[PDB]
């Protein structure tokens, strides 16, 4: 049994990792004590679980997992919160002054003080693991800490975990519920750095959830408690396998050959359903064929885009609740008909399918309805690049003016970094291009 | 007061599309390359989709039906006609075969000779199709002349095919079986729907509708729900819509085939006017708030 | 995260004054230094602005400084005039005489580093000093010149932290003296060298926003200075209150400043209220909205539709649909999409806070970087040479030992600075 | 359409269907931290010259 160690960066990863493991403690029958009444291996076991969390001798629970954020203001409702007996004290890091929205501000300025310390919180929790398999990154591209310190945490951990796996859930900025001007240079920046240092990242668009939590959740004016709750519902099925007994995607180096046969093209895309209200009342039960249909829905997916004007080259169907392979197989027969899947030629025209028969978690008194049976798509599409030209063009319009930049060179940066990202961002769309013609 | 940019200058159509909606005095121009628009009338090639629909509080439109190249492209329509099932390998396609460069009349251009043909495409560089010529059309009298119709055809944001009911025949001013006279009485060498109906009825003893808008009606019907769901609109982020032109070719006894589908056409000058408004009303104010069309019911 | 506040001169330490009494209100607390509030997010934040104090009491980061003793004194005198730090009222006895050099490079030299002292005992006892906050206004002696010669003092000796100021621009309509223009020139030319963020509060649009929108025949400078508290506590609403934004200076400066000498802001408040009379319908947020961005509630002489908005920022206090702010705000961005750039996309950002201020249920402040505020500075800068190309009046400051070069680079670098807000009006 | 790899136990099955088949080192990560800083000590350093004049 091998053990990964979660990393959440800035306010977007502390808030989306309390998302999280909060499910994850319904979902495993941990109280937020730590006490697992289920576990008769007091104090350790190779299960399942142990993936995610370590054993006390006085039998707690403890996340296998990090929180930093260059403010004290996240991680400190994180540390009078609920949950706070899950995690020992040092897993949990503040800085006093955070990196205002600056990719250089964060990276170089303040992370340039914080990064040793971080390196060394992490070889703590490796040094209590078997075999460490690797890192599940939480940040959002759009922050100054969610962009600059990840990348300077990424690099350090390909030179001082070299052997091991990077997964990566970023944030993907939109502005209705931005915050900041600069997400688009924050974003290619981050981008540029971390792209040779993460094995598979998971973008989740904000705009999306946005939408998704307004239609679907019929919530008028979508929180971020709205939306983090989704996303580790989303996150939850995606790293279930890794938790539970299974034969799909049982270690992180799976996902890289499922999902990522071209290294630089290793964003896959996630759609998720039903996301069904929990006011709705009389909710008619959405069949093995009616949700895996869903997932081909362009209004279920995390970034907002048209598959059909795009190639596949892998695609996974994460089932969870009440299915059985046979209907598994009708939905698909069906579905490869009425819609338009087209794959490369060098890819196989096939769906990896997993089945956990645990059915959804849903937090009680959350928004997310309890459901029989769900689905997470998790497909490598090219045209999610979509949301790569959105961003780089936000990017190419103000970078043009060079507005803003002198908050980044006054940090040290120099305007090369700028360009010379963008030209990683540009080859990145060319790549994603050629394969999909 | 709804917004529209405005990024293909040489659209002869949607500029009275653009004219128009500016004096109903409810409609105002932004510069290109604003993004607060709720309609746009984009550019031909790279029109950049993958950026629309993504304003908030801003519902976009644009005049483009992504893939709807998959119709119009020589090379790109035979592909589709013979592969999808829904288009058999169909009675009223001339039989066409792609070709790369790097009776037995035909046309690329055209000879009964096959070498001509190979070389002719070879000797360019890009990559052609060469299609059976129609050896015996309908000459139309005085002249035994050639001629083609183009119906133009408007699909909404909701899919709905909209058939333009004024037609226009591009006449041939002396067909022998030898550029002359074989690739298109009447001025502007154009005659209209109304006269060749009239021309249809007391030469032939038949009408427009029986003898040749039936059929063009089976095809422009069963072209566009052929490629509904590539390229439909109805569950997207953004919406499209399309002027189309079919291009047909009605052969001696009364054959309507299909010819060319241009995605970017003009119309002819008499309709303009009448063809432009029935785009506003149908495809832009339907969304941005008798009829000259017939809707072609699937 | 402690703010330092620093008011200088007259003008300074009335509109200062002000500001302490209306946010000390809002936060609920007695010119005792007693907290007796309603609603804890008075206190989530109060540190920011307030230094705690013994026996649970709370007193204002506030320094007093001037070169004539006397305003002061009337501020040791009035209601709140007992929660200011005693030993914060740095000055001197000899004035300033309304010349910047007289408090820029003699009157205030002898007493600057008084006052920096006390600034200095402050930051000790801040966890994470934010930067400092200075009002004052930019035509008189002590505030302009000893103004100016403060900060360029303080960003001496904290290079990198913020330099934030609320200065008065000097307009005929309200004047003292006719050097004025030398002085807003003069410190103007600072102003652009070391402050991260101003926001030019125009006495030109006080007085013509009394006369004209709050029908006042004749205003004085307490109706002025209403508007000025009014208007500051609306840009300060996300310093000191909790909310999604969590809003800090050095984040306000990033995402407002494209460039950095760009950084002078037109303020709004709307509605639009007179001292004393209330008026008992609150506003529809549609019509904060198109109020708040109305030429006719912006607190600079410049209507905004001749130039173009770098970037704006909107604060709406109230309860209210936010789903309905998001539509409003929206709409006014989408109907008049020409007068923002295109090149800085999504540069209006909103925040909201439940709290009001006193007399109004619903209240939204405007902080805008548009490139129309170089009007303000063609007008300060044509009474300029008006004068100057005639040499008058300039004895004054030749006497206390400055050049005519000096004014003629304060000029030469003031109209560069309009210069570059033209540039950017038309790209 | 062909089923693979099908698997299963107590908590659910896993399997594939196919539709068709084919046709910086520590030392210079910190040597760049390093310009970096360097060049703000410049920068700030030439803010507190152009002051002392
Ligand atoms: N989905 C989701 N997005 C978030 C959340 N918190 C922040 N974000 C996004 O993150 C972007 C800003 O990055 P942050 O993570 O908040 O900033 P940071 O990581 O704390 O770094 P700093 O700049 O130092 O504050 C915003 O555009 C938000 O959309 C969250 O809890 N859930
Ligand atoms: N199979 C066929 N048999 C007989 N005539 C044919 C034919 N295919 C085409 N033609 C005729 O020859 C012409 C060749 O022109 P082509 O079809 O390449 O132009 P086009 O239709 O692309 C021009 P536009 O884009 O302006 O409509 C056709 O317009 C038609 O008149
Ligand atoms: N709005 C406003 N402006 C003022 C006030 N007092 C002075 N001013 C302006 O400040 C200028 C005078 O400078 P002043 O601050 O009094 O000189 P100082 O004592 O050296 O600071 C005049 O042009 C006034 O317009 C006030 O209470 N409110
Ligand atoms: C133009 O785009 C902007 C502008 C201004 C800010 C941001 C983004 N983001 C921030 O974090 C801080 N900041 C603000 N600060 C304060 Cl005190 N009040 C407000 C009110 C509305 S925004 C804002
Ligand atoms: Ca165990
Ligand atoms: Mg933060
Ligand atoms: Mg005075």
């Amino acid at each position: 049994m091998r053990e990964c160690i979660s990393i959440h960066v800035g306010q977007a990863g502390v808030q989306i990792g309390n998302a999280c493991w909060e499910l994850y403690c319904l979902e495993h029958g941990i109280q937020p004590d730590g006490q697992m009444p289920s576990d008769k291996t007091i104090g350790g076991g190779d299960d399942s679980f142990n993936t995610f969390f370590s054993e006390t001798g006085a039998g707690k629970h403890v996340p296998r997992a990090v929180f930093v954020d260059l403010e004290p203001t996240v991680i400190d409702e994180v540390r009078t919160g609920t949950y706070r007996q899950l995690f020992h004290p040092e897993q949990l890091i503040t800085g006093k002054e955070d990196a205002a929205n600056n990719y250089a501000r964060g990276h170089y300025t303040i992370g340039k003080e914080i990064i040793d310390l971080v390196l060394d919180r992490i070889r703590k929790l490796a040094d209590q693991c078997t075999g460490l398999q690797g890192f599940l990154v939480f940040h959002s591209f759009g922050g100054g800490t969610g962009s600059g310190f990840t990348s300077l945490l990424m690099e350090r951990l390909s030179v001082d975990y070299g052997k091991k796996s990077k997964l990566e859930f970023s944030i993907y900025p939109a502005p209705q519920v931005s915050t900041a001007v600069v997400e688009p240079y924050n974003s290619i920046l981050t981008t540029h750095t971390t792209l040779e240092h993460s094995d598979c990242a998971f973008m989740v668009d904000n705009e999306a959830i946005y939408d998704i939590c307004r239609r679907n959740l019929d919530i008028e004016r979508p929180t971020y408690t709205n939306l983090n709750r989704l996303i580790s519902q989303i996150v939850s099925s995606i790293t279930a396998s890794l938790r539970f007994d299974g034969a799909l995607n049982v270690d992180l180096t799976e996902f890289q050959t499922n999902l990522v046969p071209y290294p630089r093209i290793h964003f896959p895309l996630a759609t998720y359903a039903p996301v069904i209200s929990a006011e709705k009342a009389y909710h008619e039960q959405l069949s093995v064929a009616e949700i895996t249909n869903a997932c081909f829905e362009p209004a279920n997916q995390m970034v907002k885009c048209d598959p059909r004007h795009g190639k596949y080259m892998a695609c996974c169907l994460l089932y969870r609740g009440d299915v059985v392979p046979k209907d598994v197989n009708a939905a698909i027969a069906t579905i490869k008909t009425k819609r338009s899947i087209q794959f490369v030629d060098w890819c196989p025209t096939g769906f990896k399918v997993g089945i956990n028969y645990q059915p959804p978690t849903v937090v009680p008194g959350g928004d997310l309805a309890k459901v029989q049976r769900a689905v997470c798509m998790l497909s490598n599409t090219t045209a999610i690049a979509e949301a790569w030209a959105r961003l780089d063009h936000k990017f190419d319009l103000m970078y043009a003016k060079r507005a803003f930049v002198h908050w980044y060179v006054g940090e040290g940066m120099e305007e090369g970094e700028f360009s010379e990202a963008r030209e990683d961002m540009a080859a990145l769309e060319k790549d994603y291009e050629e394969v999909g013609v | 007061m709804y917004t529209f940019v405005v990024r293909d200058e040489n659209s002869s159509v949607y500029a009275e599309v653009s004219r128009l909606l500016l004096a109903t005095g409810q409609w105002k121009r932004l510069r290109k390359d604003n993004p607060r628009f709720n309609l746009m009338l984009g550019e031909r090639n790279r029109l950049p989709f993958g950026r629309l629909g993504h304003e908030p509080g801003l519902v976009q439109l644009v005049n483009y039906y992504r893939g709807a190249d998959k119709l119009c492209r020589k090379a790109s329509l035979v592909k589709l006609i013979k592969t999808s099932p829904e288009l058999s390998e169909c009675t009223w396609f001339p039989e066409s075969y792609v070709i790369y460069p790097t009776g037995n009349v035909w046309i690329a251009l055209i000879s009964s000779e096959a070498s001509e043909l190979l070389d002719f495409i070879d000797e360019q560089g890009q990559v052609h199709v060469i299609q059976k010529y129609l050896e015996k059309p309908l000459l139309l009298e005085p002249g035994h002349r050639k001629f083609d119709i183009r119906s133009w055809v408007l699909v909404d944001h909701l899919y709905n095919i909209y058939l333009y009911r004024e037609g226009v025949l591009r006449t041939s001013s002396p067909y022998n079986s030898a550029k002359t006279c074989h690739l298109t009485y009447e001025e502007g060498n154009e005659m209209f729907f109304e006269e060749f109906n009239q021309y249809l009825m007391d030469a032939l003893n038949t009408t427009l509708e029986n003898s040749i808008l039936l059929q063009i009606k089976h095809i422009i019907r069963s072209c566009l729900m052929c490629i509904e769901p590539a390229i439909s609109t109805k569950h997207l982020h953004y919406q499209s819509f399309q002027l189309f032109g079919f291009d047909f070719m009605v052969d001696e006894e009364l054959k309507v085939w299909l010819i060319e589908v241009n995605g970017a056409p003009a119309c002819a000058q008499k309709l303009y006017a009448e063809l432009c408004q029935g785009i506003v009303d149908v495809a832009i104010s339907s969304v941005f708030p008798t009829s000259i069309f017939i809707k072609l019911h699937h | 995260r402690e703010i330092v506040h620093i008011q200088a001169g007259q003008c300074g330490n009335q509109i200062g004054a002000k500001f302490w009494e209306v946010i000390s209100d809002e936060h609920g607390i007695d010119p005792t230094g007693s907290y007796h509030g309603d609603s804890d997010l008075q206190l989530e934040r109060i540190n920011v602005y307030y230094n705690e104090a013994t026996g649970n009491k709370y007193v204002p980061r506030a320094i007093l400084v001037d070169l004539e003793p006397g305003t002061m004194d009337s501020v040791r005198s009035g209601p709140f005039g007992q929660i200011f730090r005693p030993d914060n009222f740095v000055f001197g006895q000899s004035g300033a005489g309304n010349n910047w050099a007289k408090g820029h490079y003699t009157e205030g030299a002898e007493l600057v580093d008084s006052v920096l002292d006390v600034v200095r005992k402050e930051s000790e006892s801040c966890d994470c000093l934010q930067g400092f906050q200075l009002t004052h206004s930019l035509g008189g002696g002590t505030g302009s010149g000893m103004g100016t010669l403060l900060i360029s003092k303080i960003r001496e000796e904290y290079p990198d932290r913020i330099m934030n100021t609320f200065s008065v621009m000097p307009s005929p309509k309200v004047s003292d003296t006719v050097v004025e223009p030398y002085n807003a020139t003069l410190s103007v030319h600072q102003l652009v060298e070391n402050t991260d963020e101003t926001y030019c509060i125009d006495n030109e649009a006080l007085y013509d926003i009394c006369f004209r929108t709050l029908k006042l025949t004749t205003p004085t400078y307490g109706d002025l200075n209403h508007l000025v508290s009014a208007t500051m506590s609306g840009v300060t609403t996300c310093l000191r209150f909790p909310g999604q934004l969590n809003a800090d200076l050095r984040k306000l400066a990033v995402n407002m400043v494209p460039f950095p000498r760009l950084h002078f802001f037109m303020p709004g408040f709307a509605p639009l209220t007179s001292r004393g009379s209330q008026q008992y319908r609150a506003l529809t947020v549609p019509e904060l909205t198109q109020q708040m961005f109305d030429s006719k509630n912006m607190m600079a002489a410049c209507d905004p539709r001749h130039g173009r908005y770098l970037t704006v920022a909107a604060i709406f206090r109230g309860r209210m649909s936010m789903k309905e702010v998001d539509e409003q705000m929206l709409n006014v961005q989408n109907k008049n999409s020409s007068y923002f750039v295109e090149w800085i996309p999504n540069n209006v950002k909103t925040a909201v806070c439940d709290i009001p201020p006193r007399g109004l249920k619903m209240s939204a402040t405007f902080i805008g970087n548009s490139t129309a505020i170089q009007e303000l500075f063609k007008r300060i800068s044509e009474q300029f040479t008006a004068m100057f190309r005639r040499k008058a009046f300039l004895h004054w400051y030749t006497g206390e030992g400055m050049d005519e070069m000096e004014f003629t680079e304060a000029e030469s670098n003031m109209n560069d600075l309009v210069s570059e807000y033209q540039q950017y009006q038309d790209a | 359409m062909e089923v693979i790899e099908l698997n299963k136990c107590t908590s659910g099955q896993s399997f594939e269907v196919i539709l068709k088949p084919p046709s910086p080192s520590l030392e210079e990560i910190q040597k760049k931290l390093e310009a970096a800083e360097e060049r703000r000590k410049y920068q700030e350093a030439e803010l507190l010259k152009h002051l002392a004049e």
